[PDB]
């Protein structure tokens, strides 16, 4: 009973974000798939004086 | 072979391999063009016979054709009748300016309003009425809405029934006038010359399909809410072609949109073609 009892009003929750403690996050192992490669190079370096260098 | 209309098909009990005065039996390749049809007008345990010794079964056979003999025989008329939709003479709209004539036409309720308000209501769209009055296309709003009209059931006071308040609404917009050169016609030569120009809109249906029955070839059975548009003019594409849809209702493959066998069972041939005979009458406008 009312005049336009039917259109009820709507609240709506959304968009949540989390401020955290500095000193209490961790993670775990990563781990990867699906792996294509890219590019790789192999080399020597070579010294012959007489100080590390 | 010949196409076969599901409508048109008859199942006699008179006897073996025998048809009525006027009826052909059903081959068994013609039988298998609109397998789904009379498999789902069949009881399921039944078996009936077709011509040159075979036989058609029911849904609890899944609809397997194999040689055989029964007592009963599906037969299609021998002179089968076009149910194509007829065409009315044409409604001129009195002259005035393009806001006017649009205001004429959605404000007519024998030409408009109740023929758009009983597709929508075959269709399968629920709640198509006002509060005050219990047929379909009585007691409905029309209102201007941007560059289009919307028309809906007025929704003042109480009512009774599941969702009762969600209303269907019918949209339309993008009007066009497209000039005939057949029209002309000419005064006194001391001269003032006189055309008509056909009208073309673009019809919505809003609302959700009922659950009893609905005519979307999947048959939905969840209440969900639904939008279609129709072209009321020339064709321009299949999805929006009433006239096409009607005229490939004996290719069940091509059934992507509405199944219009159901509504022909659920109503009866005459009505509908009817029904959509005015809905798509010819609308005219005059330009001096």
């Amino acid at each position: 009973d009312g005049y336009r009892c039917g259109d009820k009003t709507a609240i709506k929750v959304s968009n949540f974000a989390y401020n955290l403690d500095p000193d209490s996050f961790k993670h775990g192992d990563v781990t990867q798939s699906d792996r294509q490669l890219v590019k790789t190079v192999v080399g020597w370096a070579v010294n012959d004086s007489d100080t590390p260098q | 072979a010949e196409p076969v209309y599901p409508d048109q098909l008859r199942l006699f009990s008179l006897g073996q391999g025998v048809c009525g005065d006027k009826y052909r039996p059903v081959n068994r390749e013609e039988a298998q063009s609109v397998k789904s049809n009379i498999v789902g007008m069949m009881g399921q345990w039944q078996i009936s016979g077709l011509a040159n010794g075979w036989v058609i079964m029911g849904p609890g056979y899944n609809g397997e054709i194999k040689p055989g003999t029964a007592s009963n025989t599906w037969c299609y008329p021998t002179n089968p009748v076009t149910g194509e939709i007829p065409t009315l003479s044409a409604l001129d709209i009195p002259d005035g300016d393009e806001v006017d004539v649009q205001w004429r036409l959605v404000h007519d309720s024998a030409n408009f309003i109740k023929p758009t308000s009983y597709l929508a209501h075959y269709l399968g769209y629920a709640w198509v009425g006002g509060n005050h009055s219990q047929y379909v296309g009585e007691d409905m709003d029309v209102t201007r809405d941007g560059d289009g009209w919307v028309i809906r059931g007025n929704n003042d006071g109480g009512c009774d029934g599941y969702r009762c308040g969600d209303k269907t609404a019918i949209k339309v917009s993008n009007f066009a006038y497209n000039l005939d050169p057949d029209s002309f016609k000419h005064g006194d030569v001391t001269y003032p010359y006189e055309f008509k120009a056909d009208v073309s809109y673009d019809l919505t249906l809003s609302g959700f399909l009922r659950w009893g029955g609905n005519a979307w070839y999947t048959h939905p059975d969840n209440r969900p809410n639904w939008n279609h548009t129709f072209v009321i003019g020339p064709y321009k594409d299949k999805a929006s072609s009433i006239r096409y849809q009607w005229d490939k209702r004996y290719i069940p493959g091509e059934v992507k949109w509405w199944d219009w066998n159901w509504t022909i069972q659920q109503n009866g041939l005459s009505t509908m073609q009817n029904n959509l005979a005015r809905v798509l009458r010819p609308v005219r406008a005059g330009i001096t």
